[PDB]
């Protein structure tokens, strides 16, 4: 998310100084006996060609062209994030984007607005309550 | 020799935490005695 995620901006090989974001749902691992903070998730991936060097023609300031831009979109929640979609993009020399069809996803969202009411347990109805239970 | 000391008895049924367990018992006779 450093370079402008806008479809109407082709990114650049240099990223400026906006700085890479940290995910909403940050945490750590521990399992190797150490702190293991987990923070960065990617949203754009970029193919760069050093055109005039590829031409063997020129090398001064051959800042590579962004050939194509994979673009990646996530659902974000306080405890998780994961892809809503991806899409392939390329760019006209006037900088107009051209697009492939996107590709969507929807993993099972935990929700508790869902949650329904109670029911009794005729199958069990007395077999607990301190000592009356074992399992 | 052989003779009775005492005895107890029970039922498994989970009547409820304190519900009405209720019954009566007696020997009609220990026909042999003494």
């Amino acid at each position: 998310g450093e370079r402008d995620i806008s479809i109407n901006k082709i990114p650049t090989f240099e990223g400026g100084t906006t700085g890479w974001l940290a995910r909403p749902d940050m945490f750590s691992r521990y399992d190797f006996g150490i702190e293991i903070r987990n923070r960065r998730l990617c949203h754009q991936v970029l193919g760069f060609h050093r055109l005039e060097a590829l031409n063997d023609r020129d090398v001064t300031d051959e800042i590579p062209v962004l050939v194509n831009r994979l673009t990646l979109d996530y659902d974000l929640n306080n405890s998780v994030s994961t892809l809503v979609a991806v899409r392939q993009v390329a760019y006209e020399t006037d900088g107009s984007p051209i697009t492939q069809p996107p590709l969507e996803f929807d993993y099972q969202r935990f929700d508790t607005g869902s949650i329904p009411g109670w029911q009794e347990m005729p199958q069990l109805e007395a077999f607990n309550g301190y000592q009356p239970y074992q399992m | 020799q052989r003779r009775i000391k005492s005895v107890s008895v029970s039922l498994p049924m989970l009547v409820g935490p304190y519900e009405d367990v209720c019954a009566q018992l007696t020997q009609t006779s220990s026909s042999y005695s003494t």
